[PDB]
């Protein structure tokens, strides 16, 4: 066949060429940590949480954007990968606001869960944190941009999935802000989905605000009836 | 310190979509020549020059200018906003007639750049991010400008003034506000990147054409 | 043959449009550009 | 006698850039009088394989700072056509603090650059050359445009370039003040009308480059030395410097030296000989020397005890744990606050970070704050090891090498001047109770 042989933790996997390290690892039930990679969005490669060690390679690679080579052995749980994850989460939490009690993403935060599973347990950051002014993009999506981790998921969704190019980044460096740069409503028939793709509470639902916590809710799987798409 | 400026636009009587901006016909010819430089199907590659052209016609970049560039090149206005806010040579706020940038990076800092900066400050009576009440001078600090060998130095509207002492920069300022234009280059009788005195290399006349060509060619 | 004179004195008389004027002048010398097949990626 | 052991004294006849100081006519007629555009048609008719081999045997390495072997990098683009045009992009961003060589090359010897663009494009099969010049170099850009105009009128570039039947265009593109746009993928993105944010690799520009077409990004000096290597032989180029450190190099000596200057010298010249002979020596004498950054701000610094016998090539400076970089030598004597200088460099890197990836965007600003506190001594000795670990977390985990270049000076300062940091810490401690 065209399939090539790779190794995840010494286990042999046969993958189609072009498959990335993340997909090769997930073929054996291992989920590489991520913040900016979405499988229905274009690859970004900027969050750097997916950094993993390839055996006999001095450098860690971004698993979300690196195609697997023939004969590669991926060490998803070696000391290098763990240290890379801890450093990345340290940098992610250096400027994050202490907002978890008031954040609506409280029990549903990928930042929280991946900090508990892959990061350290304390902080050695002894400076002041950054604060970003909030943007208004309509009555559906509530914006609190101090929680933004700059994964640019919303920008990619709007540009590709929604076909609206209103969202972007202004500035550069630490003072790089996601927004519209002008007072503009992000109107789209699919505009609420940016609430879901946002890993953090930077984008939340305004009608849903403060009403419940995820552990309280009971989930019923059903069908939408507002149109014929079902 | 910090950036100081803001990367969000708030509407204002002097800066709004209805603010009048348009390109002159000669500037439209220049835009046409600029766009011709890039392959067909890739016209966004012209946002960098054209936007700069607007800032050359107007002196700064109002939101209407960004919208005009976006309309001309048929790109979403947010992409033009991103380019305008990312690059530091784009003035999203009006500046003085003479925009003075003083390098304060380590190679320039070693050659007493603070003396030049404070000399400018005491000559003009303004701070590091202000404009004179006559709107003739805007002073700011910038990173390395690529003239480290000729440090300390300043840039004034696409001109380099190198090997400066407080007297030299004061003379440049007081001659500039008299209506003239000082000649660029070092102010130390060096007029190049050569060693300060002696010209230790390249003393012999350069060799003629085909001097060291290998055989067979 | 001399070395006491600086020969890069032309840039003392450059205006704000010299670069773009030179680009306009050079426009007539360039080969036709290749085409991607579309007017824009959004087409 | 073969196998020289000493380097650092080459005569003017072997200097590639013969008008570095702008004492001659930079226009076409002067360049032709100095040997430029000589037998270019024959060189083009030799073939891309011949040019690639001539670059290979010269042992030339990338003069942008990374020191990659130029022959292999330019041969990466020797693939057959697949329907996409091929381009050559010349990097003239020149953003490293301390570097001033490419500026002089462009403003004084632009015809060398144009001829090198033609030759390299023929070697790579490039249809055209895009020259991305720094936005602040307006006079240099207009000089380059004048040179390109003269080359077009003389028939040296354009349709039927030099009469070889090869069509080649040279465009000049100006950036707008972004040091990150010196990164090759960031530069490519800036050409395409986007933000100067680097791309990830793979793909490499030889596969997907500018406009999604095969591309090669090269430095100004690397491209400019190409015609001279082709003409004078290439094997002549390898005779200079040590093995794998061949050729001549342009050095920018700045800081605390009597006469800061840009010079050309044999590659493996000792650093002390370079400073004494051309720069006029350290201010206050060689005994007054404290520290030297040998290759621009991105390289770790070295003290006086290492500068005594160190050679100025890639491998020797790697052995000294600093690297050669762009060969911009910043000299600091014993009268400067070295912590403040390194903090100013860290502030530069903080202001120049593009902000795309987490490690750079957060950690460089964190390091800036920590070094700002270190300058005043407002910290504790455990924070030195904390800062070391932070820098190690930044290094090797970023998309581009701006994170590495922000971590390295901090590591050098910690490695060689920890007692100064601790002394400032204790002075601030007892001064403020
Ligand atoms: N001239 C200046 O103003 C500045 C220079 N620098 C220097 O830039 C250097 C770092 O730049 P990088 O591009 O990240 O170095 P790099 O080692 O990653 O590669 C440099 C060149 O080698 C090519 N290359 C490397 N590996 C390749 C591969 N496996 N396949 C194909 N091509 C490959 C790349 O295409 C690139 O063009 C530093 O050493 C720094 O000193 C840094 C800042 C400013
Ligand atoms: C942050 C950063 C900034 C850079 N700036 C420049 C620059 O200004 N000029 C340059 O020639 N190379 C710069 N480089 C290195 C480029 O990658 C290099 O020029 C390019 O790879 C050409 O390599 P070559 O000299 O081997 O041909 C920079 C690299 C980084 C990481
Ligand atoms: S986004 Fe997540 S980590 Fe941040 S405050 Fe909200 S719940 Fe806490
Ligand atoms: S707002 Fe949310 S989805 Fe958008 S870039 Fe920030 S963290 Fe990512
Ligand atoms: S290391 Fe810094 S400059 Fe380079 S891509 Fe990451 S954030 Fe941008
Ligand atoms: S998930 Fe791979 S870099 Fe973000
Ligand atoms: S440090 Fe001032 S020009 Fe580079
Ligand atoms: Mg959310």
């Amino acid at each position: 066949s065209n399939l090539i042989e790779v190794f995840v933790d010494g286990q042999s996997v046969m993958v189609e060429p072009g498959t990335t390290v993340l997909q090769a690892c997930e073929k054996v039930g291992m989920q590489i940590p991520r913040f900016c990679y979405h499988e229905r969005l274009s690859v970004a490669g900027n969050c750097r949480m997916c950094l993993v060690e390839i055996e006999k390679a001095p450098k860690v690679v971004a698993a979300c954007a690196m195609p697997v080579m023939k004969g590669w052995n991926i060490l998803t749980n070696s000391e290098k990968s763990k240290k890379a994850r801890e450093g990345v989460m340290e940098f992610l939490l250096a400027n994050h606001p202490l907002d978890c009690p008031i954040c609506d993403q409280g029990g549903e935060c990928d930042l929280q869960d991946q900090s508990m599973m892959f990061g350290s347990d304390r902080s050695r950051f002894l400076e002041g944190k950054r604060a970003v002014e909030d943007k208004n993009i309509g009555p559906l999506v509530k914006t609190i941009m101090t929680r933004c981790i700059q994964c640019t998921r919303c920008i990619r969704f709007a540009s590709e999935i929604a076909g609206v190019d209103d969202l972007g980044t202004t500035g550069r460096g630490n003072d790089m802000q996601v927004g519209t740069y002008i007072e503009k409503m992000f109107m789209s028939e699919l505009s609420g989905n940016i609430i879901d793709i946002c890993p953090v509470g930077a984008l939340t639902s305004k009608p849903y605000a403060f009403t419940a916590r995820p552990w309280e809710t009971r989930k019923t799987e059903s069908i939408d009836v507002m149109d014929a798409v079902g | 310190g910090a950036g100081g400026a803001l990367f969000v636009h708030r509407d204002t009587p002097e800066n709004n979509p209805d603010t009048p901006f348009d390109f002159t016909p000669e500037n439209y010819k220049r835009i046409e020549a600029i766009v011709k430089n890039y392959p067909e199907g890739h016209k966004a590659a012209a946002v960098l020059p054209v936007l700069d052209l607007a800032q050359r016609q107007n002196g700064w970049l109002p939101i209407s200018a960004m919208n005009k560039v976006a309309e001309i090149l048929q790109v979403p206005p947010m992409r033009v906003y991103e380019v305008a806010t990312f690059y530091t040579m784009y003035n999203r706020k009006p500046v003085g007639k003479y925009h003075i940038q003083v390098c304060t990076t380590t190679p320039c800092m070693l050659r007493n750049s603070d003396s030049i900066l404070e000399a400018i400050q005491k000559k003009l009576g303004i701070k590091v991010g202000e404009t004179t009440p006559d709107k003739l001078f805007t002073l700011i600090e910038v990173e390395c400008l690529g003239a480290c060998v000729n440090a300390p130095m300043v840039q004034i509207n696409d001109n380099y003034y190198e090997d400066l002492t407080p007297k030299d920069i004061e003379e440049i300022i007081d001659e500039l506000k008299a209506g003239k234009i000082p000649k660029p280059g070092p102010r130390s009788g060096r007029f190049s990147c050569e060693p300060a005195g002696g010209l230790t290399s390249l003393t012999e006349p350069p060799k003629g054409p085909g001097f060291g060509v290998q055989a067979g060619l | 043959f001399d070395n006491s004179t600086y020969r890069n004195l032309q840039h003392h008389e450059y205006s704000t449009y010299t670069f773009l004027d030179l680009n306009v002048e050079l426009s007539k010398f360039r080969m036709p550009q290749p085409s991607s097949g579309r007017q824009s990626p959004r087409h | 006698a073969p196998k020289k052991t000493s380097f650092g004294s080459l005569k003017d006849e072997d200097r590639i850039f013969t008008n570095l100081y702008g004492r001659h006519d930079w226009r076409l007629k002067g360049a032709q009088s100095r040997g430029d555009w000589y037998k270019t048609k024959e060189i083009l008719l030799k073939g891309p394989d011949w040019i690639l081999g001539e670059v290979k045997t010269s042992g030339l390495r990338g003069r942008g700072g990374a020191g990659f072997p130029t022959g292999l990098k330019w041969s990466f683009m020797n693939k057959p056509s697949d329907g996409r045009p091929k381009y050559l992009v010349v990097n003239a961003d020149e953003g490293e603090p301390g570097t001033c060589k490419d500026r002089e090359i462009i403003r004084h010897d632009p015809h060398k650059l144009v001829e090198g663009c033609l030759v390299g494009g023929r070697a790579m099969g490039a249809r055209a050359a895009y020259i991305y010049i720094r936005g602040e170099f307006y006079n240099e850009a207009s000089n380059l445009q004048v040179a390109i105009r003269e080359a077009y009128e003389a028939g040296l570039i354009g349709k039927n370039a030099c009469g070889s039947g090869y069509d080649f265009d040279v465009f000049v593109v100006r950036g707008a003040g972004a040091y990150i746009c010196g990164e090759e993928t960031a530069l490519i993105e800036s050409i395409e009308g986007k933000q100067g944010k680097p791309r990830l690799k793979p793909p490499f520009p030889a596969d997907v480059g500018v406009f999604g077409c095969p591309t090669t990004v090269a430095n100004v000096e690397t491209v400019a030395v190409s015609p001279t290597i082709c003409r004078r032989g290439g094997a002549w180029f390898a005779s200079f410097g040590r093995e794998r450190n061949s050729g001549t190099k342009l050095f920018n000596i700045s800081g605390h030296v009597n006469h800061p200057c840009t010079v050309e010298e044999e590659m493996s010249v000792p650093l002390k000989e370079l400073i004494e002979k051309h720069a006029g020596g350290v201010i206050g004498g060689w005994d007054n020397l404290l520290a030297v950054i040998p290759g621009g701000s991105s390289t770790p610094l070295i003290p006086k005890s290492v500068c005594e016998t160190v050679l100025m090539d890639f491998d020797a400076l790697v052995q000294a744990q600093t690297g050669l970089g762009t060969a911009a030598v910043i000299v600091m004597d014993r009268s400067t606050d070295i912590v403040k200088a390194i903090a100013r460099l860290i502030e530069f890197y903080k202001h120049e970070s593009c902000g795309q990836c987490t490690p750079c965007r957060e950690g460089v600003d964190w390091m800036n704050k920590v070094m700002a506190r270190f300058v005043k001594g407002d910290a504790r000795p455990a924070e030195i090891d904390s800062l070391w670990e932070i820098s190690k977390q930044i290094e090797g985990h970023t998309i581009c090498a701006l994170g590495d270049g922000a971590a390295w000076p901090v590591q050098g300062l910690i490695r060689h001047f920890r007692p100064e940091l601790e002394e400032r810490m204790q002075q601030f401690a007892l001064q403020h109770q």
